[PDB]
Protein backbone atom coordinates (compact mmCIF):
# COMPACT_ATOMS: atom_id res chain seq x y z
CA UNK A 1 0.00 0.00 0.00
CA UNK A 2 2.48 2.94 1.13
CA UNK A 3 6.41 2.35 0.56
CA UNK A 4 8.53 2.74 3.52
CA UNK A 5 12.25 2.13 4.55
CA UNK A 6 14.01 0.50 7.21
CA UNK A 7 16.44 3.47 9.31
CA UNK A 8 18.90 0.89 9.83
CA UNK A 9 18.84 -1.65 6.92
CA UNK A 10 17.42 0.16 4.33
CA UNK A 11 14.64 -2.73 3.43
CA UNK A 12 11.63 -1.46 1.57
CA UNK A 13 8.25 -3.02 2.62
CA UNK A 14 4.58 -1.46 3.62
CA UNK A 15 2.45 -1.18 6.16
CA UNK A 16 -1.34 -0.92 6.63
CA UNK A 17 -3.08 0.84 9.45
CA UNK A 18 -3.18 -2.41 11.68
CA UNK A 19 0.50 -3.52 11.60
CA UNK A 20 2.80 -2.66 14.11
CA UNK A 21 5.29 0.10 13.86
CA UNK A 22 8.75 -1.65 13.06
CA UNK A 23 11.05 -3.25 10.22
CA UNK A 24 10.60 -6.40 9.55
CA UNK A 25 14.38 -7.39 8.72
CA UNK A 26 15.85 -6.00 12.48
CA UNK A 27 12.96 -4.83 14.64
CA UNK A 28 14.24 -1.25 14.13
CA UNK A 29 11.50 1.03 15.09
CA UNK A 30 12.60 4.11 13.71
CA UNK A 31 10.52 4.33 10.15
CA UNK A 32 10.69 6.94 7.24
CA UNK A 33 8.26 7.26 4.52
CA UNK A 34 8.89 6.38 0.88
CA UNK A 35 9.38 9.17 -2.25
CA UNK A 36 5.99 9.84 -3.87
CA UNK A 37 4.69 8.64 -7.06
CA UNK A 38 4.46 12.15 -8.92
CA UNK A 39 7.26 14.15 -10.37
CA UNK A 40 8.59 17.33 -9.32
CA UNK A 41 9.78 19.73 -11.06
CA UNK A 42 12.18 23.15 -10.30
CA UNK A 43 13.17 25.95 -11.82
CA UNK A 44 16.79 25.84 -11.68
CA UNK A 45 16.60 29.25 -10.34
CA UNK B 1 19.12 -6.70 50.72
CA UNK B 2 18.81 -6.76 47.02
CA UNK B 3 19.62 -3.36 45.63
CA UNK B 4 16.74 -1.21 45.06
CA UNK B 5 16.19 1.30 42.23
CA UNK B 6 15.78 5.24 43.37
CA UNK B 7 14.58 6.46 39.83
CA UNK B 8 16.90 8.02 36.56
CA UNK B 9 19.89 10.58 36.43
CA UNK B 10 20.00 12.56 33.04
CA UNK B 11 23.59 12.26 31.89
CA UNK B 12 25.34 14.97 30.92
CA UNK B 13 26.15 14.50 26.60
CA UNK B 14 30.04 14.01 26.36
CA UNK B 15 30.81 13.30 29.90
CA UNK B 16 31.87 9.78 31.46
CA UNK B 17 29.22 8.17 32.00
CA UNK B 18 27.88 9.21 27.98
CA UNK B 19 27.55 6.21 25.72
CA UNK B 20 29.57 8.16 23.25
CA UNK B 21 32.76 8.89 25.29
CA UNK B 22 33.98 5.66 23.84
CA UNK B 23 32.98 4.57 20.64
CA UNK B 24 35.90 6.52 18.97
CA UNK B 25 36.04 8.32 15.08
CA UNK B 26 34.77 5.47 13.41
CA UNK B 27 31.77 4.21 15.00
CA UNK B 28 30.70 8.17 15.63
CA UNK B 29 29.64 8.70 12.47
CA UNK B 30 27.11 5.27 12.38
CA UNK B 31 25.50 7.01 15.44
CA UNK B 32 24.85 9.76 13.34
CA UNK B 33 26.55 11.82 15.93
CA UNK B 34 28.66 14.75 14.70
CA UNK B 35 32.27 14.92 15.78
CA UNK B 36 31.86 18.93 16.15
CA UNK B 37 29.38 18.57 18.72
CA UNK B 38 30.83 18.69 22.10
CA UNK B 39 28.33 18.29 24.06
CA UNK B 40 27.66 19.98 27.50
CA UNK B 41 24.08 19.64 27.47
CA UNK B 42 20.91 17.38 28.28
CA UNK B 43 18.45 15.64 26.35
CA UNK B 44 14.80 15.97 27.96
CA UNK B 45 11.96 14.48 26.30
CA UNK C 1 28.90 23.33 0.76
CA UNK C 2 30.50 22.41 -2.86
CA UNK C 3 32.33 24.99 -5.41
CA UNK C 4 30.27 27.73 -6.71
CA UNK C 5 29.72 26.92 -10.49
CA UNK C 6 30.13 30.76 -11.07
CA UNK C 7 32.08 33.64 -9.12
CA UNK C 8 29.17 35.64 -7.88
CA UNK C 9 30.33 39.38 -8.68
CA UNK C 10 31.48 38.69 -12.06
CA UNK C 11 30.32 35.43 -13.48
CA UNK C 12 33.67 33.90 -14.87
CA UNK C 13 32.92 30.28 -14.33
CA UNK C 14 35.07 28.95 -11.44
CA UNK C 15 33.12 25.56 -10.92
CA UNK C 16 35.73 23.49 -13.28
CA UNK C 17 38.66 24.56 -10.98
CA UNK C 18 38.30 23.22 -8.01
CA UNK C 19 40.13 19.49 -8.67
CA UNK C 20 43.02 21.76 -10.23
CA UNK C 21 43.83 23.63 -7.24
CA UNK C 22 43.53 20.66 -4.71
CA UNK C 23 46.02 19.04 -7.10
CA UNK C 24 48.75 22.08 -7.64
CA UNK C 25 48.54 22.61 -3.70
CA UNK C 26 49.93 19.23 -3.38
CA UNK C 27 53.03 20.06 -5.61
CA UNK C 28 53.94 22.53 -2.87
CA UNK C 29 53.25 25.50 -4.74
CA UNK C 30 51.72 28.59 -2.95
CA UNK C 31 48.28 29.87 -2.65
CA UNK C 32 48.85 33.18 -4.48
CA UNK C 33 50.65 31.13 -7.42
CA UNK C 34 48.42 28.26 -7.60
CA UNK C 35 45.87 30.98 -8.80
CA UNK C 36 47.98 32.47 -10.98
CA UNK C 37 48.60 29.36 -12.82
CA UNK C 38 44.88 28.85 -13.50
CA UNK C 39 44.43 32.45 -15.04
CA UNK C 40 42.56 33.53 -12.10
CA UNK C 41 43.17 37.47 -12.62
CA UNK C 42 40.52 39.33 -11.07
CA UNK C 43 40.68 39.13 -6.88
CA UNK C 44 36.42 38.71 -6.94
CA UNK C 45 37.30 35.65 -8.55
CA UNK C 46 40.41 34.31 -6.53
CA UNK C 47 37.87 35.02 -3.09
CA UNK C 48 35.63 32.14 -4.16
CA UNK C 49 38.66 29.70 -5.07
CA UNK C 50 40.75 30.74 -2.20
CA UNK C 51 38.50 30.86 0.40
CA UNK C 52 35.88 28.41 -0.33
CA UNK C 53 35.17 25.40 2.75
CA UNK C 54 34.32 22.06 1.07
CA UNK C 55 31.70 20.91 3.54
CA UNK C 56 30.47 18.37 1.36
CA UNK C 57 33.42 15.69 1.73
CA UNK C 58 32.07 16.03 5.85
CA UNK C 59 28.51 15.54 4.68
CA UNK C 60 29.26 11.88 2.76
CA UNK C 61 30.55 10.17 6.24
CA UNK C 62 27.47 10.00 7.27
CA UNK C 63 25.58 6.39 6.03
CA UNK C 64 22.73 6.59 3.54
CA UNK C 65 19.37 6.35 5.21
CA UNK C 66 18.08 4.29 1.98
ZN1 LIG D 1 15.67 -3.33 9.15
ZN1 LIG E 1 35.65 36.89 -9.97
Amino acid sequence: GVKYTCGACAHNFSLNKSDPVRCKECGHRVIYKARTKRMIQFDAR
Amino acid sequence: GNKVHIGKVPIMLRSKFCSLRTLDEVDLYKMKECPYDMGGYFVIN
Amino acid sequence: MIIPVRCFSCGKVVGDKWDAYLRLLEEGKQEGDALDELKLKRYCCRRMVLTHVDLIEKFLRYNPLE
